[PDB]
């Protein structure tokens, strides 16, 4: 039902939590790399333009 | 939590910093263990680093620890006994 | 429509007394950049505050010059003299002496005090005098502004006043979050001061300023219902329109169940009345004068 | 990409704009001109580094 | 739904007295192949909110007794212990010692203090840093004081650092403090590494509090 | 002793837009000003827009109605863009009822007493043939921003329109140099709006200003 609580619970869990972040093509060993997510509105995924 | 670079400067192999952060973590989450330094709601595996960046804890010191918190168990089982 | 999130600021994390970084939130989306930038020029650009504005040395003509027995050259006195930071009383110039023959640095304590005159730093370095047959001496005037004037706009020398007593501002709006609302502004100020006042009081003054710039400008009603007006259907409301009843203020005047010493209601009728409380609205034994309790007031 | 040509842009210069050959009391002033529109961006000047 | 008058109670004739609950209603049933393992679902939903009624009827027959139990979970700031009879007992960390952890496989014992309004039931919540925790915990040692021959009034004890207790006597050759302590503090070591390493200390009760 | 900005001259060049005065003004203010009432001004002003259509034989938004050339989804799009003022009232429900070969124009509403259509020929479809007749009932209501439909219809027949409540289309400033009250280095702020003709001029002015004064009362005495 996604409840007006478990937003919080998620925020509590993403906190110190890496996730792995790949491109499908991967050719070299830095094409798998872990960050720490930050929740967004909307359905893409922000990545950091240097990296 | 950004960096684990003094957490490599103290335990120079890096792969051994896993080991030892893994081990720390595992005491401090199921066995319930307190953590050495004041958290800030911290999650283990950051405390885990936290602690090996203060130098109190890397793989002597744990066995130091189990070592004489298995010889207290023991001693309480003994004297409990006779 | 008018009520909108107004914020209060978090924290301000602060440095060393002069200088500070003062966080705001929850902002409406879009205003942290209208703040940000409102405080920003005000700050920026239009302060009140004293600074020295001209010096005359006693024995130099010139801009790029050089006096017997001092390290610096006069164009770097001139910075050493921007940096200083003058507190005055309502005089709107005064001026100031230097006359000193020593050994070794000139600091602000060697300047003649004169009464208003107030420095935030004795530690300050003007320069250096190098020998013992030397001495320095200047007129260092101090006069009262509201900016930033440069030299090149304006025996005499010029100095690059800076009136305001801020030296870097600057926002860096994040995004936060409340509840169910979805994307915000946070506004994050960072700043210094030169000294002649605590970051806080410059961000309270920078307000009042741009606010004195804007004061030119600034009964149940279910029962009230029709008993037409019901969930059900015409016929129940038809029963107590039997007696002439259209509105359920009048059908509860009769006491909860009045209505079951007249033949007009019938069986179902009965069971539409039970129904019709819906949320405790009708027929619960009520009485009024006649129409109207306090709310249903004439306005 | 966007990030050189903006410290591309950032640090030139030519040779007469608005600021020229005033000197500045270090680095934070000089944000300070910049911002308020009373100096060029890329206008050479004597500062004080430390 | 469940509303009638008096006035309304005049169509059958005043028999209506003030505040009956009488029925004048019917209902059904929901059906078939279908809602009957949602009515299994339901019907299981009924029985557990009945067990449950018993489980706090059972612990309401107790209301709180030194009773031990095993560690089985370990939840945060909180022990999960499990009695006998099917029974669970929630350890709260704020009624805990601070360096004393405890942790799954070991047994602890204490004074339970809620049976009655929980949490769906009566979460049975012990406390075992009280002082009463101790005070049958020599009693089940030295068996004098369970039988009125070691006069025990006050217990001032801190669980999970110095346990020290004076205790009185009726002068007929018993020394209280001996039948507390033992052979070279035999029953004193029981409950020096009963609960947890604490400093138990016995006192002579001479007369009144003076000597107190 | 700032020199503080009091409105001056109001020209009602058309009837859409107009050009607000703002005199006399410290040099920096006219910048400071402009852009703050400017970003107020397009940001959050009460507009009174529609929000729910029911069209009497349509089910769904994406049917056809027999005797009007437009779509159902053309129909609602034309409201969405009505403009139309409120005076006393949180929402209000609109009537429309048309018959006949020709336009449905927006001046065929049964006005209340209190909406006002501000541009009566405005199209909204077009009947196109003797006995074809479109009957709709039109809900409009205050509100601020945009909020559309997948944010926020209970039976089938209610069809939901995205809301723009938003009054102003343009807003431009454009400072200039003052002339006497005897002193130079002042400013003049000249705003050319651009409303729909909701919203008055001096009003959102007022608006926009007061806004900006209740959002620095946070750290203001």
């Amino acid at each position: 039902r996604e409840e007006a609580v478990v937003w919080d619970i998620l925020d509590e869990v993403i906190r110190e939590h890496p996730v792995l972040l790949n491109r499908a093509p991967t050719l070299h060993r830095l094409g798998i790399q872990a960050f720490e997510p930050v929740l967004i509105e909307g359905k893409a995924i922000q990545l950091h333009p240097l990296v | 939590r950004v960096t684990v670079q003094d957490a490599v400067e103290k335990i120079g192999n890096r792969f051994d910093l896993v080991l030892v952060a893994a081990r720390r973590a595992r005491q401090m989450q199921v066995g319930g263990k307190d953590p050495l330094v004041p958290e800030e709601n911290d999650k283990t595996t950051v405390i885990a680093l936290r602690e090996i960046e203060e130098g109190l804890i890397n793989n002597q010191i744990l066995d130091v620890r189990e070592r004489q918190e298995q010889q207290e168990q023991e001693a309480a089982e003994l004297q409990a006994v006779t | 429509v008018t009520e909108f999130l107004k914020p209060r600021l978090v924290d301000i994390e602060q440095v060393s007394s002069t200088h500070a970084k003062v966080t705001l939130e929850p902002l409406e989306r879009g205003f942290g950049h209208t703040l940000g930038n409102a405080l920003r020029r005000i700050l920026l650009s239009s302060m009140p505050g004293c600074a020295v504005t001209e010096v005359e040395i006693d024995g130099v003509l010139h801009e790029y010059s050089t006096k017997e027995g001092v390290q610096e050259d006069i164009l770097e006195i001139l910075l050493n003299l921007k940096g200083l930071a003058v507190r005055v009383q309502g005089k709107d110039e005064v001026i100031l002496t230097l006359n000193k023959s020593g050994i070794g640095p000139v600091t602000a304590a060697d300047i003649t005090h004169d009464g208003d005159v107030e420095i935030v730093k004795p530690q300050h370095v003007i320069c250096h005098l190098t020998d013992e047959n030397a001495s320095i001496s200047m007129r260092i005037k101090v006069q009262r502004g509201r900016g930033y004037v440069p030299a090149s706009t304006r025996g005499r020398l010029l100095v690059d006043a800076c009136y305001s007593p801020v030296e870097r501002i600057a926002y860096n709006v994040e995004a936060a979050r409340v509840e169910q609302r979805t994307d915000l502004d946070k506004l994050v100020i960072e700043m210094e001061t030169n000294g002649t006042i605590d970051p806080e009081e410059a961000i309270r003054r920078a307000a009042t300023i741009l606010a004195e710039q804007l004061e030119a400008f600034v009964f149940d009603p279910i029962l009230l219902r029709p008993v037409d007006d019901l969930e059900l259907t015409v016929r129940s409301a038809n029963c107590l329109k039997a007696e002439a009843i259209h509105y359920i203020g009048d059908l509860v005047q009769r006491t909860e169940v009045e209505l079951l010493k007249t033949p007009n209601l019938g069986k179902k009728s009965l069971t539409e009345i039970k129904d019709v409380l819906a949320s405790r609205g009708l027929s619960l034994g009520m009485r009024l004068e006649n129409w109207p309790p306090a709310s249903i007031a004439d306005e | 990409q966007d990030v050189v040509l903006g410290l591309y842009y950032m640090t030139r210069d030519c040779v007469n704009a608005k600021g020229e050959g005033m000197v500045l009391t270090g680095p934070k002033e000089a944000e300070r001109l910049y911002r308020s529109g009373l100096a060029s961006l890329h206008a050479r000047v004597k500062v004080r580094i430390t | 739904t469940k509303e009638i008058t008096l006035e309304a109670a005049r169509y059958e004739d005043e028999s209506l007295n003030l505040g009956d609950y009488v029925e004048d209603q019917i209902e059904s049933v929901t059906f078939d192949r279908i809602t009957t393992q949602t009515a299994k679902q339901v019907i299981v939903q009924k029985v557990r909110e009945a067990e449950r009624a018993m489980v706090v009827d059972q612990f309401r027959e107790h209301e709180g007794e030194i009773i031990t139990g095993v560690v089985k979970k370990v939840n945060r700031d909180n022990i999960s212990l499990d009695l006998g009879n099917n029974a669970e007992a929630v350890i709260l960390r704020e009624d805990m010692l601070p360096r004393e952890n405890f942790r799954p496989g070991d047994r602890v014992r204490g004074v339970l203090y809620s049976v009655r309004p929980e949490a769906r039931g009566a979460q049975l919540f012990v406390t075992r840093s009280k002082p009463e925790m101790l005070i049958e915990l020599f009693r089940i040692e030295v068996p004098e004081i369970g039988e009125e021959v070691i006069e025990i009034k006050a217990a001032a004890r801190d669980p999970g650092s110095r346990a020290k207790i004076a205790v009185k006597t009726n002068d007929k050759r018993i020394d209280p403090v001996g039948a507390c302590v033992g052979m070279r503090g035999a029953r004193v070591q029981a409950v020096s590494t009963e609960l947890g390493g604490e400093r138990i200390d016995i006192v002579l009760w001479d007369d009144n509090p003076a000597q107190f």
